[PDB]
RNA sequence: GGGCUUGAUUAUUAUUUUUCAUCCCGUUCCUCGUCUCGCCAAUGAAUAUUAAAUUUACGUGCAUAUUCUUUUUGGUCUUCGUU
C-alpha cells in the first residue's frame, strides 16, 4: 500500500460521478427547534415598526 | 497495491503522445529496490519507441542492473532454488494439496528473496509465484496483495500473463469491492485499471492474448456491482480513446457501440479525439464523413506507437461495420459507389457485401445481374407479427 | 507609521482589552463594517442615487482587507479574507468592472489585478482541512463553481462542483444553501448562453418547478411575511445579497 | 522562528563577538480546560367522582437630520491692459 485521493488544488476528487447529475435543488427553512433560546432584540423591531 | 503518481504521469502522458520530457521523481514505490523489474524501466522501453530517449532511461538502466553483484552472490539462506532459479516442480505441487505449513515461517525466506530485479523477468516471475503460495505463510495480507500487483506487471511473455489473467479477474476486482472496511480508494483503482491496460490491449508494449480486448471490456463497466466513477475521476482522456479503439476491434459484446457512445460523451472533461471522432460519427451515423476519417485516422496514427499489430485488424471490422448500416434499411441501393470507395473491383466488392449479408444480421440479396443490393421486409411485416406474438 | 512600538498603559493584541484594538488584530473590527454594509443594500432597491453611493462606498471598504493582510498575521486567521470571498463576484460576468475599481492603489495583497480576481488564489492559498478555511467551513468553493461557471465554460464550474462533493455541506448551515441555489442558476444559464440545450435544461429545470416560492437567489420573501410580524427578519436575512440576483428575466428565458 | 540595548548580558567605541530558557509576537508538537457531534439509558396506559393535578386576557395611541463649521487645489462666470 499505497493511497488514497491523488490529484491538485487540496481536497482533489471526492466522488464524480458520472455526469449523467442532475442536482436538485435545494430549499431550506420549514421548521425550527432550540435549546438555548435568544433575546429579540427588540431595538431593531421597533425601528422596523416605526419606518 | 499500488503506487505512484509521478510514474503515473510518465505512463499516462507518454501514451497520450503530446510528448515526453517527463519525471517521474523516483523510486517510489515499488520500492526500493523490490521486484519487477523496473516498473520505471517498462515506461522507458516505451519512451524510446516514442521518441529518443534521454538521462531518465540511462539512469534507470544503470538501477536495474545493481545494487549488486555482491548481495547477489550472497542470497539464498537455503534451501530451494534452483535449476536455473526455481524448482518448477515445486511450484506445480503447492497446490495438491499443500497447505499445511512445513516448519513455520518464511520469514527469513523473504529477507533472502527480496535482493531483485535483476531484471531477468521470466525467471523473476517464476520466483514470485513460487512464494506467493504456501499456502498459509506466515506473512501477509497487504506485502502479498503488492505481490500479486506485480505478478500481473510484468512479465507478458504468454504462459506468466495467461496465468495472470486468471489471477486478475479472481483477485483484483473482489479486492476493490468493499468489505473489506475501506479499500482501496482512488490512487489504487487507476494504477490497476493502468496495469491491466499496459498487459494487453496493445500499446507499445504488447497486448493482445487470446483474447482480453473482452478482458478490458469486461472490468470498467459491467454494473454488477458498479464503478465507472473511478474512470471518470480525475481525468483519463489517453484511457476513454484505448476503449474506443478496443470496441472497434472486439466487435461485439452485444451493445458494442451504444455502451461506447455513452461512455464518450462525457463532452469535453479530458476528451482524446482521432480514435473517438471514429466511432462517434459511425454510432449517429453519417456515412460520407465517417468513411473519409476511418483512412485519415488509420493513416494518421499509427503514429508512434507501433503494433500496427491490431489496427490492420481495427480498420477492417470498422469497413465492414460502416458498411453494413449503409445498406440495412436505407435503400435497395446498389453497389459502384460501393466498389470505387473501398476500392477494388466490382466482384471483390460484392463478395465483401455478401459476407457481411451472410452472418444473418441482415435479410438481403445481392442482383448481379443488375448490380442492385436488395433488403428484405422485415423490417416490417406489421399484422403478421401481431398474430404470430397472441398465439 | 511610528508603531510598531506600543506603549504606554499597556498594549498587545490579543486577548483581554485594549479591545477595538485586540479586535482589529484578527480584524472582526472590519467585519463589523462588512456586515453593517450589506445592512444598508439589502433594505433599499436599487433605483435612485442611494446605490451609487454604496458601490462607490464599498469600493472603498475593499482596499483595507488588502493592506491588513500584510500587516499579515497575528493569526488571526481569517476575516479579511472571508469577507474578500463575500464581496467576490465582485465584478463579474466575463470580468467586467474589477479594472475600474481597481484605480486608487496601494494593493497589495495577494488577490489583485484584472489578469485574477478570479477568487482561486485565495481558494486554494487558504485550505479546507486542518487549517483553514475552517471553521466556516466550505468555502470559497462555492464562489470558485460560481467564477468557473461565469468567466470560463460551465465544463469547470460543474467539474469542481460533483469533483469537491460539497453537496452534503449545503443541506445544513443556511447561508451555503443560498449559494449552492445562487450556483445552480448561473450554471444554467451559462450552458444555455455558449450554446446547447441540455446541461442548460438539467441545471435549469431542476432549480425550477417546484418551489413556487422563489427567495432562494433573490428576492423576494415568501408567505406572509412582510405583513407578520417580526418574523420577517429571517428570510431577509437568509440572505439574500444585493447588486446580483443575477438577472430574473434572463433565467426565465434561459428556462423557456 | 520574528521583533525586542527585554530580564543576567557582548551591546552602549562596530572587540559589533550576542548568549540563553526568557519580556512582546509564536500550530500542525505534549499536557490541561471547555464547546460541538454521537450510541444507549432516565419524567407521559381510563374500562366508578367527598373537599379537586394545573389560571384569565396578552390587544391600543404617539415615534429626531438630530448641528456649527474655517476652508483650501481644480471648474462654471466676470473686467483691466495688449495682440
Amino acid at each position: 500500500m499505497g493511497f488514497e485521493l491523488p490529484e491538485i488544488f487540496v481536497n482533489a476528487p471526492f466522488t464524480w460521478g458520472p455526469p449523467p447529475s442532475e442536482i436538485e435543488m435545494d430549499g431550506m427553512k420549514v421548521r425550527l427547534y432550540q435549546k438555548t433560546d435568544a433575546i429579540a432584540p427588540s431595538d431593531w423591531l421597533e425601528a422596523m415598526l416605526d419606518q | 497495491l499500488d503506487k505512484h503518481l509521478a510514474l503515473g504521469l510518465l505512463y499516462f502522458y507518454d501514451e497520450q503522445g503530446l510528448d515526453v520530457a517527463d519525471a517521474l521523481r523516483a523510486v517510489q514505490a515499488t520500492t526500493a529496490l523490490t521486484a519487477e523489474g523496473e516498473v520505471s524501466v517498462e515506461q522507458e522501453r516505451k519512451i524510446k519507441e516514442t521518441a529518443q530517449r534521454a538521462r531518465p532511461a540511462l539512469d534507470e538502466f544503470f538501477e536495474k542492473s545493481e545494487t549488486e553483484n555482491s548481495t547477489y552472490q550472497f542470497k539464498l539462506t537455503g534451501s530451494e532454488i534452483d535449476a536455473l532459479r526455481s524448482n518448477r516442480e515445486l511450484s506445480r505441487d503447492v497446490l495438491e494439496a499443500k497447505g499445511i505449513t512445513s516448519n513455520v515461517m518464511k520469514a527469513v525466506m523473504e529477507l533472502a528473496y527480496l535482493y531483485y530485479d535483476a531484471a531477468r523477468y521470466t525467471d523473476a516471475s517464476e520466483l514470485l509465484s513460487l512464494c506467493q503460495c504456501v499456502v498459509g505463510y506466515e506473512i501477509d495480507q497487504r506485502t502479498l496483495l503488492w505481490g500479486k500487483l506485480v505478478s500481473d506487471m510484468c512479465t507478458c511473455n504468454w504462459p506468466s500473463a495467461i496465468a495472470a489473467a486468471e489471477k486478475i479477474r479472481r483477485q483484483q476486482n473482489a479486492d476493490v469491492f468493499e468489505e473489506d472496511i475501506f479499500r482501496v480508494a482512488n490512487t489504487t483503482t487507476t494504477r490497476e485499471r493502468a496495469w491491466l491496460l499496459h498487459w494487453v490491449l496493445f500499446p507499445f508494449f504488447k497486448g493482445g492474448n487470446q483474447y482480453s480486448t473482452h478482458l478490458l471490456n469486461f472490468v470498467f463497466d459491467i454494473k454488477t456491482n458498479f464503478v465507472y466513477q473511478s474512470v471518470v475521476e480525475t481525468v483519463c482522456p489517453h484511457y476513454l480513446r484505448y476503449i474506443c479503439a478496443a470496441a472497434i476491434l472486439n466487435k461485439q459484446r452485444r451493445s458494442a457501440l451504444r455502451s461506447a457512445a455513452a461512455m464518450v460523451l462525457n463532452v469535453y472533461e479530458y476528451s482524446d479525439p482521432i480514435t473517438q471522432l471514429v466511432n462517434a460519427i459511425v454510432n449517429r451515423q453519417s456515412f460520407e464523413d465517417a468513411l473519409a476519417l476511418l483512412p485519415e485516422v488509420k493513416s494518421t496514427a499509427l503514429g508512434d506507437y507501433f503494433l500496427i499489430l491490431h489496427a490492420n485488424e481495427i480498420l477492417e471490422n470498422a469497413r465492414r461495420l460502416i458498411f453494413a448500416r449503409y445498406m440495412m434499411t436505407h435503400g435497395v441501393v446498389s453497389i459502384p459507389y460501393v466498389a470505387e470507395k473501398l476500392g477494388t473491383r466490382t466482384a471483390d466488392a460484392e463478395v465483401w457485401l455478401a459476407n457481411l449479408i451472410s452472418e444473418t444480421k441482415q435479410r438481403a440479396k445481392i442482383d448481379s445481374v443488375s448490380e442492385q443490393m436488395i433488403v428484405g421486409s422485415q423490417a416490417r411485416s406489421v399484422h403478421q407479427t401481431v398474430l404470430d406474438k397472441l398465439e | 507609521e511610528n508603531p510598531a512600538i506600543a506603549v504606554k498603559e499597556v498594549f498587545s493584541g490579543d486577548l483581554t482589552s485594549k479591545r477595538a484594538v485586540i479586535m482589529d488584530g484578527l480584524c472582526g473590527l472590519l467585519q463589523k463594517l462588512h456586515v453593517h454594509l450589506q445592512r444598508i443594500a439589502q433594505f433599499k432597491t436599487g433605483a435612485t442615487d442611494e446605490y451609487f453611493e454604496i458601490i462607490h462606498l464599498e469600493n472603498q471598504l475593499v482596499d483595507l482587507a488588502d493592506s491588513v493582510l500584510g500587516y499579515y498575521q497575528q493569526r488571526k486567521r481569517g476575516k479579511a479574507i472571508c469577507c474578500q470571498i463575500l464581496i467576490e463576484i465582485l465584478g463579474s460576468r466575463r470580468q467586467q468592472a474589477h479594472d475600474i475599481l481597481y484605480h486608487k492603489m496601494t494593493r497589495l495583497t495577494r488577490n489583485i489585478v484584472t489578469t485574477s480576481v478570479i477568487e482561486t488564489v485565495r481558494e486554494l492559498y487558504q485550505e479546507l482541512l486542518v487549517i483553514g478555511n475552517e471553521e466556516a467551513k466550505c468555502s470559497a468553493l462555492l464562489y470558485l463553481a460560481y467564477q468557473m461557471g461565469l468567466e470560463g465554460k460551465y465544463r469547470d464550474g460543474r467539474d469542481l462542483v460533483l469533483r469537491s462533493g460539497v453537496e452534503e455541506t449545503v443541506e445544513k448551515s443556511v447561508h451555503l444553501a443560498i449559494l449552492y441555489n445562487r450556483v445552480i442558476a448561473q450554471l444554467g444559464l451559462a450552458s444555455f448562453a455558449a450554446g446547447d440545450v441540455i446541461q442548460a435544461y438539467n441545471l435549469l429545470s431542476s432549480l425550477w418547478s417546484n418551489r413556487n416560492h422563489d427567495v432562494l437567489i433573490s428576492q423576494r420573501m415568501p408567505d406572509y411575511v412582510k405583513e407578520n410580524d417580526e418574523e420577517e427578519l429571517k428570510f431577509r436575512d437568509l440572505l439574500v445579497p444585493p447588486h446580483a440576483y443575477i438577472q430574473h428575466a434572463q433565467l426565465e428565458l434561459a428556462t423557456m
